[PDB]
């Protein structure tokens, strides 16, 4: 399988809302959907899971969906910690894949 | 039991007034409401069932409206023929009841 | 204007097989020898607790049915329509007019199938039991003008529908009759085929229940115990002591 | 929960290289031990999974016969130890925890805690 | 012609009882459900009772429960209302009625009749 | 995702498919796995005319109430399951959905009530509650009660005070066509020999044969006067069978 | 148990004042929210009760029809809105929490918990 | 109702005891009779509910009696803590009263 | 005869030694007959058997293909089939550790 995000770099103003994309080669489920946030110089921390869920201690002002082939993730009001780089993740056939990611 | 109010308990109207009756329910009855029209020394008559339905031969200045707890009624054009008291009527859940009667004269 | 269903709106109970035996009951059934309103024409009838509905009118008279509440666009309705291929049967959220009707919004079943309609005469039961509507027919050749037929025929089941809605009142879409069915005892006799031949209302009289109380159709001379009489309780009188202090509790409970 | 990874390792080609992971805040054999790279300017590449309750083991394919992964219950600590290093192995190393597979709402298929990552350079 | 007759009124002391019948004729009574209600004198009106079509099910209303009886013989096209102990709040004008009920007597029409005077003192 | 406050429990219907409950059991996510009328693990081999799926959250301490013959707020005023009841009930800790810091009020539980509700019986009505021989007129005060209370939930509560997802299946088993069935594969029919059968859940021993009985469409079988099925319809050839004692 | 008020405000004749209480360290909805006012050298004045779970509010006679009582649960605050202000409504406002009317031991009849005053300067 | 406190004012050495007054225009059931202590700059706590009970906190030091019409608080060993305002409340017609309080 | 069967569990899980239970420990682990004469006797050990980070040497079987019969003991490792694909000893995707 392959894991495509889009756009690979998006640029907009604090306050306002951004949307970024995932499309894979095959249908995924949407509960082996996954977003991961990345900060500079930190590991990477779960946002999204099961397509639309939030993890514990997630702000509401980001949530998630899609099915099939096509999945986004959306940031309702970005603060100036929301700049960072996003990974959607896949599960199937006993074995994980990350998309390339996108930076903000 | 559902209580029933209504507002105003009185009210002075000359002829081509608009008169508006509200009637609230301490419950969410849905559109399960009742309108009557009452004149003294006679049985009470019913204008408007389920809400906002017009009974047949009820003229057309009578109308109705509302959900859930807020309900109105309302004469577009008072007659002299109108001059009556009106009360509403839940027939949500048993033991029905009606409201304390609004009181229309001149 | 009102006729005699003699022993007419049998249906069958179940979908159990039974022959040669004679089985007694618990259901809704039409009582014998009720008065079935006749109707000519279209007025909104109760439902009540389920419907005995008769007509010997062609297929292109009478067009179907709507079961519901407010039989307007606020509730769930079940409009039952017939025409010369099929049989539709929907449930939505309905605007009737006066082709049957304007709007279908918010629907939530649907149901097609083959058409449900010396003359013929058509007899159909109408039940709405735990969120099933059940109906039952049977059509038969009939010879009469002004009442209803004589003899004994069985309804068979037509469709049973998971439709999940209240039903109070209904509508016919256009002569007709009307009856309604009431919580009997009856006592059925299957036929060696499994074919239900004849029936005791065993409330209708005396003689009834004797035939009940035997589990046979015929009764020979003789004396037969029934059943017991028995008179109720006109009121209630309660006599307590006329004392008014109260109990001490909570006393005990807030030391 | 936490996630605590040992410090960073300087190695040449051919080497080999170990990385601990220690848990704690829950029960460690309730979990499966996750490892994934990440090499300079890259995204993120799964290499495998160990379950300390059974010792049990999987590889991703570029990793097969290259990893292996070990744990210690009485420490609850987990390792990865990668051999026949080369220079493209270059990159940050973490640990992260996801549920087993029978986990009845599908916790196996993401990671929810993740070590600060140790940096290994070849 | 739909009516509905009332009939058995009249002058009770406290404590004592009265039964109201009212004569129904011009539709299919024994189809429809049937309401008791009343109003006091300069009072609005109150719901008293309802009985269901095959006159096996019976509703009250709090103030009456326990007092009031409602009943119906379909073989008559009567319906009836037996009242035990009287009190002088009970004082009002009794109609009988089939009222629009799209949720339980699945009336579609509004019938009330004339009414009639029950005193007590 | 989102599951419904106690004195407003979700209802499902199921019906018309197959239902394999193992895949339940055999799950090591759920804290309670209760069933009455039925084993667990007889549940595959069974077929229902239909199944209720009911569903709600109440605390940990509250679980045991969800059962035949129970008493307190819940039994009495919000859930009430039936004293003959046939089903599972299945719980599971929900802190890591259902609490919040500072508390989550969204789940609610009916804490005053005239009367106690009747088996399977919803009540969603907010009116006041009379306590006192006195009127409240819809007027919430002394004597005069808001029925309803909210739990409030918080992670660190103690488990008797977490929030737990309750679901409870009722299997409806009546003399009609059964529409949910295990997960059991069929086998070929032999007949005039003496066989053990299992026809769309009714089992017996006996020697099947073709009837000669005049079945209708509906009737799935036929019974002597013991209270035996002495015919059936087979569920896939539609073919109607005599039953005989070996 | 900790009531925590809003800071001092000060405001001119004929308007309005809101005093906010954030409550934390019990279930909110549990209890009543009660406002009390204290004037300048004087002693403590009721002036009504609000009750989360219901919205359900009862004032004093003296400001019916000048008070309003509102909540919000998702924050676990109180607040209490005064109209038509005049000078003698220069007080400390205090928040106190009671037990609601159905306890079983009268806890309806007294305040156990207070927030720290806010004053108001009309 | 009024409810009527004394002595306005009342002085004594630290280590001695302390009585104050609480008078009702009329009875006052013991379960609906309260005390509070505020000290300068702070709000009231409660020091006695039901008459009779202590707030959870408080120094056994400090007591409550008192039935219908007239009750009493008692500090038994004055702290100079103690040196407070002193109120007492009632309860009663859907409605809380407080006294114009004392100052010790 | 007398025997003494001795073992440690959750304090959750002693209702479960107990006849005519369900559970994983009635089910899987430890199971009384219906007909039992006997006595449970048990104890808090928090001071003996718990340890800081975790005590893992006390373990109980969590799958089994049926229920075990009255003082039958299972002591086996093998992989738990939970769906309809034959594991092979290979831990993974419905293919559990049973213990
Ligand atoms: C302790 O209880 C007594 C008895 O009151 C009864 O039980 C209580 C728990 C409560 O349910 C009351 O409403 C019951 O009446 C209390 O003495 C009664 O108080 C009420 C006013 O609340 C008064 O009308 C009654 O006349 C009193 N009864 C008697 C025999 O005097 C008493 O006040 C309680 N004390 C405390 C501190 O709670
Ligand atoms: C049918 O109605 C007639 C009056 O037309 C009445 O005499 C007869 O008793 C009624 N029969 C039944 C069963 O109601
Ligand atoms: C009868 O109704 C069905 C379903 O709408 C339709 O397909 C069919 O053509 C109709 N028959 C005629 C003669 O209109
Ligand atoms: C009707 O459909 C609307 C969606 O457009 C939905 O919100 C509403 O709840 C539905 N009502 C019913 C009775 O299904
Ligand atoms: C029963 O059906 C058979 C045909 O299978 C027929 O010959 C027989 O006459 C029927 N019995 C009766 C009483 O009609
Ligand atoms: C349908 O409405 C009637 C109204 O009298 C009610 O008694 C009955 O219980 C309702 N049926 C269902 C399934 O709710
Ligand atoms: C499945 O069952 C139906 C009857 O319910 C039958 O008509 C159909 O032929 C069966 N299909 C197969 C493959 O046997």
């Amino acid at each position: 399988i392959v894991m495509m995000q889009s756009p690979g770099t998006l640029s907009l103003s604090p306050g306002e809302r951004a949307t970024l994309s995932c499309r894979a080669s095959q249908s995924v489920s949407s509960s082996y959907l996954a977003w991961y946030q990345q900060k500079p110089g930190q590991a990477p921390r779960l946002l999204i899971y099961g397509a639309s869920s939030r993890a514990t201690g997630i702000p509401d002002r980001f949530s998630g969906s899609g099915s099939g082939t096509d999945f986004t993730l959306t940031i309702s009001r970005l603060e100036p910690e929301d700049f960072a780089v996003y990974y959607c993740q896949q599960y199937g056939s006993s074995a994980w894949t990350f998309g390339q990611g996108t930076k903000v | 039991v559902i209580w029933m109010t209504q507002s105003p308990s009185s009210l002075s109207a000359s002829v081509g007034d608009r008169v508006t009756i509200t009637c609230q329910a301490s419950q969410d009855i849905r559109f399960y409401l009742n309108w009557y029209q009452q004149k003294p020394g006679k049985a009470p008559k019913l204008l408007i069932s389920d809400a906002s339905n017009m009974e047949t031969g009820v003229p057309s200045r009578f109308s109705g409206s509302g959900s859930g707890t807020d309900f109105t009624f309302t004469i577009s054009s008072l007659q002299p023929e109108d001059i009556a008291t009106y009360y509403c009527q839940q027939y949500d859940n048993l033991p029905f009841t009606f409201g304390p009667g609004t009181k229309v004269d001149f | 204007a009102y006729t005699n269903s003699f022993t007419r709106g049998v249906y069958y109970p179940d979908k159990v097989f039974r022959s040669s035996v004679l089985h007694s009951t618990q259901d809704l059934f039409l009582p014998f020898f009720s008065n079935v309103t006749w109707f000519h024409a279209n007025p909104v009838l109760p439902f009540n607790d389920g419907v005995y509905f008769a007509s010997t009118e062609k297929s292109n008279i009478i067009r179907g049915w709507i079961f519901g509440t407010t039989l307007d666009s606020k509730t769930q309705s079940l409009l039952i329509v017939n025409n010369a291929t099929n049989v539709v049967i929907k449930v939505c959220e309905f605007q009737f007019c006066n082709r049957v009707y304007s709007s279908a919004n918010n629907c939530t079943f649907e149901y097609v199938s083959q058409p449900f309609l010396f003359k013929n005469l058509r007899e159909f039961v109408f039940k709405n039991i735990d969120g099933y509507f059940k109906i039952y027919s049977k059509h038969t050749p009939i010879n009469l003008v002004r009442d209803l037929p004589q003899g004994f025929s069985a309804l068979e089941p037509l469709v049973d529908l998971p439709i999940g809605i209240n039903i109070t009142r209904f509508q016919t879409l256009l002569a007709y009759y009307v009856g309604y069915l009431q919580p009997r005892t009856f006592l059925l006799k299957y036929n060696e085929n499994g074919t239900i031949t004849d029936a005791v209302d065993c409330a209708l009289d005396p003689l009834s229940e004797t035939k009940c109380t035997l589990k046979s159709f015929t009764v020979e001379k003789g004396i037969y115990q029934t059943s017991n009489f028995r008179v109720q309780p006109t009121e209630s009188i309660v006599r307590f002591p006329n004392i008014t202090n109260l109990c001490p509790f909570g006393e005990v409970f807030n030391a | 929960v936490q996630l605590v990874q040992s410090g960073a390792e300087v190695k040449k080609p051919g080497a080999s290289v170990k990385v601990s992971c220690k848990a704690s805040g829950y029960t460690f054999t309730g979990y499966y031990m996750h490892w994934v790279r990440q090499a300079p300017g890259q995204g993120l590449e799964w290499m495998g999974w160990i379950n300390p309750i059974s010792s049990g083991t999987s590889y991703a394919q570029t990793f097969q016969g290259r990893v292996t992964m070990t744990s210690d219950t009485s420490i609850t600590t987990a390792y990865m130890e990668l051999s026949r290093l080369r220079s493209d192995d270059t990159a940050v190393y973490y640990c992260a925890r996801a549920a087993p597979f029978y986990d009845f709402w599908s916790g196996y298929s993401y990671f929810d805690y993740w070590g600060q990552g140790t940096l290994v350079t070849v | 012609e739909v009516q509905l007759v009332e009939s058995g009124g009249g002058v009770v002391q406290p404590g004592g009882s009265l039964r109201l019948s009212c004569a129904a004729s011009g539709f299919t009574f024994n189809s429809y459900g049937m309401h008791w209600v009343r109003q006091a004198p300069g009072k609005g009106l109150e719901w008293v009772a309802f009985i269901r079509y095959d006159g096996g099910n019976k509703y009250y209303a709090d103030s009456v429960k326990g007092r009031f009886t409602i009943s119906r013989d379909n073989s008559k096209n009567t319906l009836y209302l037996q009242m035990k102990s009287l009190r002088a709040e009970d004082t009002a004008v009794y109609y009988c009625a089939n009222l629009k009920d799209s949720r339980y007597s699945g009336s579609y029409y509004d019938y009330w009749g004339q009414g009639t005077l029950v005193t007590v003192s | 995702t989102r599951f419904a406050s106690v004195y407003a429990w979700n209802r499902k219907r199921i019906s018309n498919c197959v239902a394999d409950y193992s895949v339940l059991y055999n799950s090591a996510s759920f804290s309670t796995f209760k069933c009455y009328g039925v084993s667990p693990t007889k549940l595959n081999d069974l077929c229902f005319t239909n199944v209720y799926a009911d569903s709600f959250v109440i605390r940990g301490d509250e679980v045991r109430q969800i059962a035949p013959g129970q008493t307190g707020k819940i039994a009495d005023y919000n859930y009430k399951l039936p004293d003959d009841f046939t089903g599972c009930v299945i719980a599971w800790n929900s802190n890591n959905l259902d609490s919040k810091v500072g508390g989550n009020y969204n789940y609610r539980y009916r804490l005053f009530r005239k009367s106690n509700l009747k088996p399977f019986e919803r009540d969603i009505s907010t009116e006041i509650y009379q306590a006192g021989s006195t009127p409240c007129n819809g007027v919430e005060g002394f004597n005069c009660y808001f029925p309803l209370q909210s739990y409030g939930f918080q992670p660190t509560n103690g488990v008797g005070y977490q929030p737990y997802r309750v679901v409870v299946l009722s299997f409806e088993l009546l003399h009609a066509p059964a529409t949910v069935c295990g997960p059991k594969k069929s086998t070929n029919l032999v007949k005039n020999k003496c066989v053990n059968f299992n026809f769309n859940g009714l089992t017996g021993t006996g020697v099947l044969t073709e009837s000669n009985k005049k079945f209708l469409p509906f009737q799935q079988f036929g019974r002597d006067i013991a209270d035996t099925t002495d015919a059936v319809r087979d569920p896939q050839t539609l073919e109607i069978l005599d039953i005989t004692p070996c």
